[PDB]
């Protein structure tokens, strides 16, 4: 039993279930998402909520953040992901920005630090633009300039009292990069039947590969692309038959299925043709979270934030995630696998089982 | 995630 | 790959 891994699996399972809701909502749009990111934010939300509100979050996540033994398990998980032995870079930081004159429950600040290894930041939301800049700047710094305008105008106002954020940054280099010379434009077939010409990378190598079947009989390829540090990998999956929609896969997705893919892999020679892409999406998490049973936190008269403060009633006004990803050749006879149709991708830290990023590429 | 009064 | 959330 390895506690950091146990927590990583629960967090990933929850995060993938949230993605599933998002995918089903926007079935034909590009979606880049962070399962670990949403789990981190909801974990902090557990500490600030109480009563039935906290109970709904805990039921959905499958664990309680304040159980005896969670602090070191979480502390160690952070270290497992960010350790130099990974070679590939991962940086994750949690932060809480709270209205300065808001009276906090005693022992909250120490408790928050113990679990999230970050100190509570106090701002004045009455000076709207100032507070918005402070938060946006913090995020920009912690995502190395990639996410520069997290909170748009109107996202926060004078009635805002609390902002919870997780900044996640990943920089990896392929174990075997794609030859720059092999890249050229090829046709990608969109779900609506249209066709676009996009730059596609190509590489022949012995890849860890496996083929699964959906419960209704459609086979799909899963291929693993490891990063140079050997602890992180990107899995790409897509139906074999071009007539089968990607939704057939997103509907059966789970953290366990992803583990099963990795466990069933065999190193086989394959020619891989994969589109290079640069995606940025902002997803509203309100409906996906309500669908998983977290309804109270969004309601002015039902939400319970007494674990944070008794002073005044609070409620979640907005819950969203902004993610950005760029995939290219290099960073910082074999059967053919051509991703010239919508496909799924998953970035995973294999030792812990942490699903950091995932998404559906509907149009490169 | 933003929480307001 | 470069990614941020
Ligand atoms: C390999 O994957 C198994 C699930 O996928 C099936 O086998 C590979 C493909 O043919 C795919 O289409 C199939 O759906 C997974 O199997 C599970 O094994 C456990 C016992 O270890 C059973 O309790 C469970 O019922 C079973 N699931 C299914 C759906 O049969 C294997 O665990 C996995 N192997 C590894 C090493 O991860
Ligand atoms: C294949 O997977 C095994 C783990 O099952 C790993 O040791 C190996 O590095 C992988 N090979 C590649 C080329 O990804």
């Amino acid at each position: 039993h390895h506690p950091p891994s146990y927590v990583a699996h629960l967090a990933s399972d929850f995060g993938v279930r949230v993605f599933q809701q998002v995918a089903q909502a926007s079935k034909d749009r590009n979606v880049v998402f962070s399962p670990y990111g949403v789990a981190s934010v909801l974990a902090m939300l557990q500490l600030t909520t109480g009563g039935e509100t906290q109970q709904q979050i805990q039921a959905a996540m499958g664990f309680k953040i304040d159980d005896k033994g969670m602090a070191p398990a979480l502390r160690h998980l952070y270290k497992e992901l960010m350790g130099p032995w990974n070679k590939d870079e991962i940086s994750t930081t949690d932060a809480i920005f709270v209205q300065r004159d808001l009276k906090l429950v005693q022992g909250f600040m120490p408790h928050f630090f113990r679990l999230f290894r970050s100190t509570v930041k106090q701002v004045d939301f009455s000076e709207v633009e100032r507070a918005r800049f402070i938060i946006n700047d913090w995020v920009k710094t912690h995502t190395k300039g990639m996410i520069s305008n997290l909170l748009g105008k109107g996202a926060v106002d004078q009635l805002t009292r609390l902002v919870l954020v997780n900044a996640l940054y990943f920089n990896g280099q392929w174990k075997t990069p794609f030859p720059d010379s092999s890249t050229h434009r090829r046709l990608f077939h969109k779900s609506d039947g249209s066709t676009v010409s996009v730059p596609m990378m190509a590489q022949t190598n012995k890849f860890n590969y496996t083929e699964f079947t959906t419960p209704d009989g459609h086979y799909y390829d899963i291929l693993e692309l490891p990063y140079h540090g050997d602890t992180l990998s990107m899995f790409i999956a897509a139906p074999y038959e071009k007539e089968v929609p990607l939704s057939a896969l997103t509907n059966i997705l789970s953290a366990q299925l992803i583990s099963h893919w990795k466990g069933n892999m065999t190193r086989l020679p394959r020619l891989l043709v994969l589109p290079k892409f640069s995606l940025e999406t902002e997803v509203d998490l309100r409906k996906p979270l309500e669908n998983l049973g977290m309804t109270d936190m969004f309601r002015q008269f039902q939400a319970d934030f007494t674990s944070l403060s008794d002073q005044e009633p609070l409620h979640v006004a907005q819950a969203l995630q902004k993610v950005k990803i760029e995939v290219n050749e290099s960073g910082t006879a074999p059967e053919e696998i051509i991703m010239d149709r919508p496909f799924l991708f998953v970035v995973r830290h294999n030792p812990t089982g942490t699903v950091l990023f995932m998404g559906q590429v509907m149009e490169p | 995630t933003v929480a307001s009064s």
